[PDB]
């Protein structure tokens, strides 16, 4: 009938601070050793990290695990409701899985676009992906960052094989813990950007890092199903999908593309496109928060 | 100078402009030690209207020699996914007098009175207020960011564009200063 007071969906596809070290250049296989770079103090005043002299290339280490049980609220006003909601994620998931949100998450975790104000600058970046099963690796990856692009949807079989596995995951039929590695050389004492605090950089226990949700905005730039003229790209995921950099606010509640007015035209009445949208509300939802009154 | 190579940023939200040109001019003193500093210098195009704004354009302006020569072909490029440049050509005959350069200003007193303090071994009180830029600091409108390049912190580059008057032209310097140009086209 109507929509409940309160409607939250919990984190699916959680990421975690990816610590950056010190490295050498084709050093790529035994990586266990290295510095992590700290941050130092200079001239109001200002903190500054930079890499040492003979540390040309910048290691980014990250574990992202995914959930999985992607329609599932956990709190509501009632039944009617929550059962409708799951009526709509199984159609979803039964119409077409997570099939094509899957390649690209895989594809943003293969193109090294979680290095933020690094890869603007970077000579080679390595990524390699390993599944991990029990306590060790179970199947391993090899990409480079500049061979994927970071604007077109491109095709491989090992990239299909890392978005089955995600899928998998999101599906909620097994455990998903994916380690990436990152080797990227950028020559001798440039400028590293970890994340910034309230100028103080962030460290954890005198290691420089870059913050969870920085890296979780990395990959949900999968958004592409919105009715501008084109010259962005793909855009992430919000309702009235937004970018704060730019200053512009697509999606506005006066032309129907936004994530609430499509909600209570699917959820309640039973009007959604195809894909297109449909993929945008599903990544909304599994991206998570607070909905309703 | 007859050769042309327009470099539009295409927009994203991955990095917001301006930090983006300093990335490139960062990017153009790179490629310019390479081979020396006298012909070619860079422009601005068709964003200049607000006047504190550059923009996202940058000309290459060398005629056909060090521009097929210096940074397309006999060098690495780098970003090339936020740009896709094009093919250049030559360019038209107009009259915009062809003039722009580079400034920089004052606005911290603070280095002018630590050489106060080593003139001669000059006492404070005259090091402090003896014509001093505490009363005013100055401001330059069009701005960049521009990381060093060895052993020291980040410039602060300036530009600014010449005589606009639609009289006449001659035959001038390529670049005068390091990388910025002299009689650069304009159209």
């Amino acid at each position: 009938l109507s929509t409940a007071s309160v409607l939250a969906f919990e984190r699916k596809l959680d990421p975690s601070d990816a610590l950056m070290s010190a490295g050498a250049w084709a050093q790529r296989d035994a990586s266990q050793e290295w510095p992590a770079v700290t941050v130092r103090e200079k001239s109001q005043t200002v903190d500054v990290a930079n890499l040492p002299s003979d540390a040309d290339t910048l290691k980014v280490r990250f574990t992202l695990r995914v959930l999985g049980g992607a329609g599932t609220p956990s709190a509501c006003n009632d039944a009617a409701y929550r059962d409708k909601l799951l009526q709509t994620v199984a159609t979803y998931v039964n119409e077409q899985g997570f099939a094509e949100l899957a390649r690209r998450y895989a594809h943003n975790l293969a193109n090294a676009r979680f290095l933020w104000r690094n890869r603007v600058g970077a000579e080679a970046v390595e990524v390699r992906i390993n599944h991990i099963r029990q306590g060790e690796v179970a199947r391993t990856w090899r990409f480079d960052a500049l061979a994927i692009g970071l604007r077109d949807f491109k095709a491989d079989a090992e990239l299909d094989a890392l978005a089955e596995l995600i899928a998998s995951g999101l599906s909620g039929s097994g455990h998903v813990l994916l380690e990436v590695v990152a080797f990227a050389r950028i020559g001798d004492g440039q400028e590293v950007f970890p994340s910034q605090e309230l100028k103080t950089l962030y460290s954890v226990r005198d290691a420089a890092a870059i913050h969870s949700q920085k890296i979780g905005n990395a990959l949900r730039t999968i958004d592409t199903w919105y009715p501008d003229e084109d010259g962005l790209g793909p855009i992430a995921v919000e309702p009235y999908g937004s970018v704060t950099s730019q200053g512009k606010a697509y999606r506005q509640p006066k032309q129907k593309l936004d994530f609430y007015t499509l909600l209570d035209n699917w959820v309640l009445r039973d009007e959604a496109p195809a894909v297109e949208q449909q993929h945008y509300v599903i990544a909304n939802l599994i991206r998570g928060g607070v909905f309703g009154e | 100078m007859d050769h042309y190579l327009d470099i539009r940023l295409r927009p994203d939200p991955e990095f917001p402009p301006a930090q983006l040109m300093s990335v490139l001019f960062g990017k153009l003193h790179q490629a310019l030690v390479a081979q020396g500093g006298d012909r070619i210098g860079v422009s601005f195009p068709d964003l200049d209207e607000s006047r504190s704004r550059l923009g996202e354009r940058l000309r290459i302006h060398a005629s056909a020699d060090d521009l097929r020569a210096l940074l397309a072909r006999p060098w690495l490029e780098g970003l090339r996914d936020h740009l896709q440049f094009g093919e250049p050509a030559v360019v038209p005959h107009p009259t915009p007098y062809r003039q722009v350069s580079r400034v920089q200003a004052k606005s911290n007193p603070e280095r002018l009175r630590r050489r106060l303090m080593r003139r001669h071994d000059l006492s404070e009180e005259e090091a402090r207020k003896r014509i001093p830029d505490t009363v005013a600091r100055t401001l330059d409108l069009p701005f960049v960011t521009l990381r060093s390049q060895s052993t020291g912190q980040h410039f602060r580059l300036f530009i600014r564009h010449g005589p606009l008057q639609a009289t006449a032209e001659e035959g001038g310097f390529t670049c005068y200063g390091l990388s910025k140009g002299g009689f650069v086209p304009w159209f």
